[PDB]
């Protein structure tokens, strides 16, 4: 009922005890010798189909009746029947049958892997990710200050920032090209940003020239090109456009009401303006903060979506492909309490003083606080001019993160089923919030108020980065250290549920695993086509 | 007491075990055998390591 | 509903006491009708901040019209 | 079993060596058949009873 | 028959049945059908053929897996009784316990 | 003519058993057998405390 | 959108008429393109007559 | 001492002990210590990692009772193990976790 | 008073092997698997894996 | 029975004769009753040790302030 995160999060971590495990859990972990023998019937029992994964639900009311849940792709298999080294050659024949050709290096992946691996990285570039939040408008005017952290993590050390999220890696390689960063970081941006291109040709040409009706097959080939599928981050209004063109119903669920119709769109969903125009609201919008009840409020608030036009394929790939390859999905998703961050830069003293220049070294004249403090331990000194560029992106700023699910009807292929509710597969979307890294112990310290961690998806939820994020978690992975792994780990079931997702725990098991090497990255791909019986046509083809 | 039935569990002593003791054997002192409803190849040899 | 983020570390007061700007006047407005003192001076510390943003998103846009070409005639003349 | 050959490579040593063939390679397998009536084949002019 | 692509070769190399399990029920008694049953679904037990697998897939043996589904003349009924199944005799529960 | 894999896993049925895990017997022959070897071990049998 | 004063997209050749190409240049063509993702291979994309 | 001792003779210092080689990590990460020497410090402590999680897929999912089988498969897992040195408070912590 | 070698965790062959080994990573696992406890529940997951 | 390591070497009477510091009125309390003059030697010269680690802990503590920002505003003046 309640909007808030915070809550959601620490009361399922609060006070906790022995936690269950699932069983596509239990399957992905036992080998084919292993999981054939019979001493582990009560695995086998229940497994009678190479497509639908299913439970047996508790007995209240009645005998409890089987439920069958469709497995979306093929990385869905279980392990013990599809071992990851079948993947992985099913994916090499992948690359050849398409003719694809990877254009990123083995290098560059070593690069974007060691920073995954860094607690020494900054949380000073943590902060103005966040309050960017993928607008070209607002990031054009701190191109000045990325331009510095880009200059001087990349020389201190050959690992690149801002690779956490592909908004930022966008704009980038759109932007600050030219002379902003030093030419051997540059070409990193521009190769992870054109291995994305090139493994779309890929995919599109696997699926055939021809189509079903007016729309095109490559729908229900892949999962990736699959429109319905949506990105974890959003901060643009994807949904009201996924309203338009879904044919399958689609349902929003934002908080106790969700809203599957267009004209829904006022009460729900608000407009942020390019802030030229909100300039005469930039009073309104303060008072809601502080007047304004930010639980209960069943609102969302995204810019205008902007087409770019390659379906949102390059940002999917993006988040599902390479992100969990290269960091062996070792990543975690956080929010941000955005006025508790510019209360950090504005109420700064230095900023704050007219007589101090627009350009001068700030912690020359920084008094202790939490700003100090987390420029020393990132160890970058900016001017002063640049503090107040961000503290003028406050006026746009988002309130508060909110997290919002999903709920969409499979493929007609995948559809026949006896239950109404088996058709529908749900997928859960952070709104305002950003993947996250492994953090520093000393990093959380002063950080801790500034973010907070959400276990959103699979490849998005590790024990080993929720812990440092937050303290409930680490004291409940350490009374219960079989828990580390991924496919084990327990997430509030207000944000989580393994059966009714796209990327269930054997896929999770694979990235894990996976090897940082770019013959893995086509593993993933090939990993996600759909087991549908026009997903046979196009593969007997090649 | 619990980690003698786990041990006895994951390896299997209680649905393929040879003795199949119930209460007709530790109460009443008999030894019966294991089902095995049908055989392939024929006497079942045991291994001894 | 349950809680929020803790509080950042700032000194206290830091805003009026160390500095005298215009800002602080046009901030004089804000009174203090009924919260506690402590909850007032945090809601005060609040303000500030949002004035802070629009003292230098202006100064952003004066900087975003570029040079004047008629003043580039009359002094390099 | 029926005679079967996941490559043309494999068939191709089955015939001209009977004896020495590989069943399994690296990557491909190759089942001999085993059946009462014995069938004859005779790829090439190379006869494989 | 759909079949986990990592299923042993072994297997295919002897005369067996296409299933997972091996379902003669000459080795059982007489009469008397659950223990018959027994031999030809019940995997908490290895088949006889070979003892250190309980099945080589469980897409077929499985009493209500993919393998049994398509082929039993329980479910078949709709289909017109065209045309000839090689599989029919290999799952058709029926058949089996007549031995 | 069948090929049988004899791993690990089938020999857990003897393996696990607490009479291989017990020192009890192996020490009762010993004991109760005539005089055992003559040399001996008198260093760093057991921890003398301070 | 510097460049969108002073040049305009022409797919006119095999080689040439190339949709990701044509796209950055065209704003009709590229929302064209959006609505069938199939056409960006060269072969299929579609010049006028 | 970090400093000196790593350019006047191609080797790392404090590598004695375990809680200076994680100290030097979470701090210094600023370039106060010189680039290339920096990285043995992570690597050293990188490693930690990597054999722990490798040992935690040794140790199954199941558990026993409420704690996991960890603690009888290896005895780096045993809580009841301790290190040579101690230079806090694990004795209290032995004897109600045991 | 310091060391009793009869009762340690690290017995005898436990230092002739660090003695002898090679600093290379092969040792560095090498001296990981010669941890385990040698149990029933050892034999357990030694066998899954 | 006891035993400890040899004492290091050091050049005796330091404070006595090298500096006059605002430590020796509070070392000067010390005295002497019924022990040896080794003994009372190596009492001092603890207990100047002593005395010189409090002051440099409480000159750790005073520099671990920083800088205020009245001062700043007002040097900037």
């Amino acid at each position: 009922n309640h909007m808030n995160v915070l809550v959601i999060v620490d009361e399922f971590y609060d006070n906790k005890y022995a936690a269950p495990v699932t069983d596509i859990a239990l399957k992905c972990g036992l080998p084919t010798e292993d999981f054939l023998h019979p001493s582990n019937y009560d695995l086998l029992r229940l497994e009678l189909h190479p497509l639908y994964d299913i439970y047996i639900g508790r007995d209240a009311g009645e005998r409890a009746r089987h439920r069958a849940v469709h497995r979306l792709m093929v990385g869905n298999l279980p392990t013990p029947l599809a071992p990851a080294a079948f993947q992985e050659a099913r994916g090499q024949q992948f690359e050849t049958a398409t003719s694809l050709a990877h254009v990123v290096d083995q290098a560059v992946i070593e690069t974007v892997q060691d920073t995954a691996y860094d607690t020494a990285y900054p949380a000073f570039f943590y902060v103005v990710e966040a309050m960017i939040h993928g607008f070209e408008e607002k990031f054009v005017m701190n191109v000045p200050l990325v331009s510095l952290c880009i200059n001087t993590y990349w020389e201190r050390s050959g690992r690149l920032a801002f690779v956490n999220s592909f908004s930022m890696i966008k704009f980038i390689c759109r932007h600050l090209g030219n002379n902003a960063i030093s030419k051997e970081a540059y070409s990193m941006y521009r190769k992870i940003y054109g291995e994305l291109i090139a493994l779309e040709q890929a995919l599109m040409r696997l699926a055939g020239s021809d189509v079903v009706g007016d729309e095109s097959v490559g729908q229900y080939v892949c999962a990736l090109l699959d429109p319905n599928l949506l990105p974890p981050v959003a901060y643009t209004d994807i949904f009201t456009h996924l309203l338009t063109v879904s044919d399958r119903a689609p349902q929003i669920i934002i908080g106790n009401e969700v809203y599957a119709d267009t004209l829904a769109a006022p009460q729900f969903i608000e407009r942020v303006g390019n802030m030229d125009e909100m300039a005469a609201q930039f009073v309104a919008l303060y008072g809601y903060r502080v007047n304004g009840d930010h639980d209960h409020d069943f609102r969302l608030h995204l810019g205008p979506y902007v087409d770019e036009g390659h379906a949102d394929v390059l940002e999917k790939i993006f988040y599902y492909v390479f992100l969990p390859t290269c960091t062996n999905a070792h990543m975690c998703g956080l929010g941000v309490d955005f006025q508790h961050v510019a209360q950090t830069l504005a109420y700064n003293g230095p900023a704050f003083s007219h007589h101090f220049t627009r350009d001068e070294d700030i912690l020359d004249n920084l008094e202790n606080g939490t700003l100090r403090d987390l420029l020393e331990i990132s160890d970058l000194r900016p001017t002063v001019g640049m503090i107040r560029d961000l503290s003028a992106s406050f006026m746009t700023c988002p309130t508060f993160t909110r997290a919002v699910r999903v709920s969409v009807d499979n493929d007609v292929t995948q559809q026949l089923a006896p239950n109404p509710a088996d058709k529908r597969t749900e997928q859960t979307v952070l709104v305002n919030g950003l993947v996250a890294f492994a953090f520093s112990e000393r990093t959380r310290a002063v950080t801790q108020c500034l973010f907070h961690a959400i276990p959103f998806h699979m490849f998005y939820g590790d024990p080993r980065v929720a812990a440092t994020m937050h303290q409930d978690v680490a004291t409940f992975v350490m009374r219960n250290p079989q828990q580390r792994a991924v496919e084990a780990f327990n997430r509030p079931e207000q944000l989580f549920a393994e059966y009714r997702e796209w990327h269930r725990s054997p896929m999770g098991k694979y990235a894990a695993e996976c090897l940082p090497s770019l013959v893995s990255i086509s593993g993933m791909t090939a990993m996600h086509i759909k087991m549908s019986p026009m997903a046979y046509i196009a593969q007997a083809k090649l | 007491q619990q980690v003698n039935d786990y041990i006895k569990a994951k390896v299997g002593a209680q649905r393929n075990g040879t003795l199949l003791r119930d209460p007709r054997t530790y109460l009443a002192g008999m030894t019966n055998v294991n089902g095995a409803p049908g055989l392939c190849h024929g006497q079942q040899a045991t291994c001894e390591i | 509903m349950a809680r929020r983020l803790p509080k950042p570390t700032l000194q206290g007061r830091l805003e009026a006491d160390f500095p005298d700007s215009p800002l602080l006047p046009k901030f004089q407005e804000l009174n203090q009708n009924n919260l506690p003192n402590d909850v007032f001076r945090e809601a005060q510390r609040s303000y500030l901040v949002f004035l802070t943003s629009q003292f230098c998103y202006e100064e952003y846009v004066q900087r975003t019209f570029g040079v004047p070409r008629r003043q580039r005639a009359i002094d390099k003349r | 079993p029926a005679l079967s050959a996941s490559s043309r490579a494999l068939i191709d040593e089955f015939m001209s060596v009977k004896q020495t063939h590989a069943p399994i390679h690296y990557g491909h397998y190759i089942i001999e058949e085993v059946a009462p009536v014995r069938r004859i084949l005779k790829f090439g002019n190379k006869v494989v009873f | 028959i759909v079949t986990p692509v990592t299923a042993d070769v072994a297997y295919f190399q002897k005369s067996n049945s296409p299933r997972g399990r091996a379902a003669c029920v000459v080795s059982c008694e007489n009469y008397n059908q659950e223990v018959a049953e027994g031999l030809i679904y019940d995997h908490s037990r290895p088949d006889a053929a070979y003892e250190y697998r309980s099945t080589v897939n469980p897409w077929a043996s499985q009493l209500g897996s993919l393998g049994d589904i398509m082929y039993n003349s329980s479910y078949r009924q709709t289909a017109v009784p065209g045309l000839y199944s090689p599989c029919r005799a290999f799952f058709n529960k029926e058949e089996l316990l007549r031995n | 003519n069948l090929l049988l894999a004899f791993n690990l896993q089938n020999a857990l049925k003897v393996l696990c058993h607490p009479r291989l895990h017990t020192p009890a017997h192996t020490l009762n022959s010993l004991n109760a057998a005539p005089a055992p070897r003559d040399r001996r071990e008198t260093y760093s049998l057991q921890h003398r405390r301070p």
